[PDB]
């Protein structure tokens, strides 16, 4: 009753938290490189579209 | 069938090995039926005859 208020209620960059495995959910911020291998299968040629 | 006043055009050419290069024909004909078709410049190699 005469504490500081809650990194859920004061963090920066937008995020969110839990008792559980103490993550911080949801931070938005900055970029991801992503990169990813299709399966060829999905692809649909090209003389077919 | 005389297939003349056509045009022709690549839609996915494929710099490459297996038969990944394709075009487009406006075909423009007299008759309807087979016609035969060949690159006589060695450039192009076709699937099709």
């Amino acid at each position: 009753r005469d504490k500081g208020a809650p990194l859920n209620d004061v963090a920066p960059f937008g995020c969110s938290i839990a008792l559980e495995p103490l993550r911080a959910e949801n931070c938005a911020v900055g970029s991801i490189p992503i990169s990813i291998d299709i399966p060829d299968a999905a692809f649909t040629r090209i003389s077919e579209t | 069938p005389t297939v003349s006043d056509l045009e022709c055009k690549i839609t996915e050419c494929t710099y490459a090995s297996d038969f990944g290069g394709i075009a487009t024909v406006a075909y423009k004909s007299s008759k309807a039926g087979n016609c035969p078709i060949h690159s006589p410049s060695g450039v192009a190699v076709i699937k099709e005859n």
